[PDB]
């Protein structure tokens, strides 16, 4: 698996 | 020369050149915080101002402190010093510490009750508990994580702010008279995972002792053995409770509220989720946990880690600052 690059703030 | 100065309030800020753009982000009783553009390094930095470091021998003690452990603390999941000055010349006019941080978007508090998918979820719950290990390698125990001294960026990375000593979080152990260790922290990363799962604050206390109820409620009345480690007084009234039974991990997080996953979640919070702290999950486990496991890498998940007077906590801390 591959590391989440986003977050919503 | 090197210096300008801005005011903030009622407060100044006198800082290098470097630093421009500054506004108030926050304050409290150890310092003044405002965000900033650094021109040299061509980034954004959070600029902490120290408040009142030598009105007394406690103050003065904290900030060197703090002070030391930013400078030797260093990992990805722990904020980092950036710098540290003064706009004083000498030590005879020595008065204010300036401590920069790079400037992080946002703290957990609104992104965790935002639905977040499991990879999501683990990845930000595995630097946590990475930052966490860390902290404890340093001989620290934190014992106040909240989301709200947890801190990401909009790429999905995540430091802790501080090194500790808003009831929600607080481990049993704290609610009440009791030592603690390391896994006191563990109960935190619980509430955090349960609050990001349910979409709301897991234990909402009214207050101190509503905090230990809210806690019972949920998850049952502790052992007879966990009632006999309590200080007398907390004892008599904790001992002296209506009885609950507690919930089940399946009632109390069921598929319906989720994103094998939500199964091995449900497993990790059952762990986390103890009010016993020696019956708790370590750290340790926590991260090899297959849910938090599958993110692993040992350079981050296994890195390596008195009595003054004023004028002499002054001189030791424009030592550091130098
Ligand atoms: C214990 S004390 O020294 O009295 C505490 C003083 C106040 O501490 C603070 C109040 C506010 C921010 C603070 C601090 C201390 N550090 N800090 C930081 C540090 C790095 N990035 C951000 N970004 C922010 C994250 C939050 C977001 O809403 C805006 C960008 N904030």
């Amino acid at each position: 698996p591959k590391r989440p690059t986003t977050l919503n703030l | 020369n090197n210096f300008y100065s801005v005011e903030i309030g009622d407060s100044t800020f006198t800082v290098l050149k470097r630093y421009q753009n500054l506004k108030p982000i926050g304050s409290g009783a150890q310092g003044i915080v405002c965000a900033a553009y650094d021109a040299i390094l061509e980034r954004n930095v959070a600029i902490k101002k120290l408040s009142r470091p030598f009105q007394n021998q406690t103050h003065a003690k904290r900030a060197y402190r703090e002070l030391v452990l930013m400078k030797c603390v260093n990992h990805k999941n722990i904020i980092g010093l950036l710098n540290v000055f003064t706009p004083q010349k000498s030590l005879e006019e020595f008065q204010d510490v300036y401590i920069v941080m790079e400037l992080m978007d946002a703290n957990l508090c609104q992104v965790i009750q935002m639905e977040l998918d499991h990879e999501r979820m683990s990845y930000l719950l595995y630097q946590m508990l990475c930052g966490i290990k860390h902290l404890h390698s340093a001989g620290i125990i934190h014992r106040d994580l909240k989301p709200s001294n947890i801190v990401v960026k909009s790429d999905c990375t995540l430091k802790i702010l501080d090194f500790g000593l808003t009831r929600y979080y607080r481990a049993p152990e704290v609610i009440l008279g009791m030592g603690y260790k390391e896994n006191v922290d563990i109960w935190s990363v619980g509430c955090i995972m349960g609050e990001m799962i349910k979409g709301g604050v897991l234990f909402p206390g009214t207050d101190h002792i509503d905090q230990w109820n809210k806690v019972i409620e949920q998850l049952g009345t502790p052992c007879p053995e966990f009632m006999k480690k309590l200080q007398p007084t907390v004892r008599t009234y904790v001992e002296n409770r209506p009885k609950y039974a507690g919930y089940s991990f399946e009632k109390l997080f069921p598929d319906v509220l989720f994103p094998l996953k939500a199964s091995q979640a449900r497993d990790l919070l059952s762990k986390m989720l103890v009010i016993d702290a020696s019956k708790r999950i370590s750290v340790d486990e926590a991260l090899q946990h297959p849910y938090i496991n599958v993110w692993y890498d040992p350079s981050e998940a296994e890195a390596p880690p008195r009595e003054h007077t004023i004028e002499e906590w002054k001189e030791l801390i424009y030592k550091e600052v130098m």
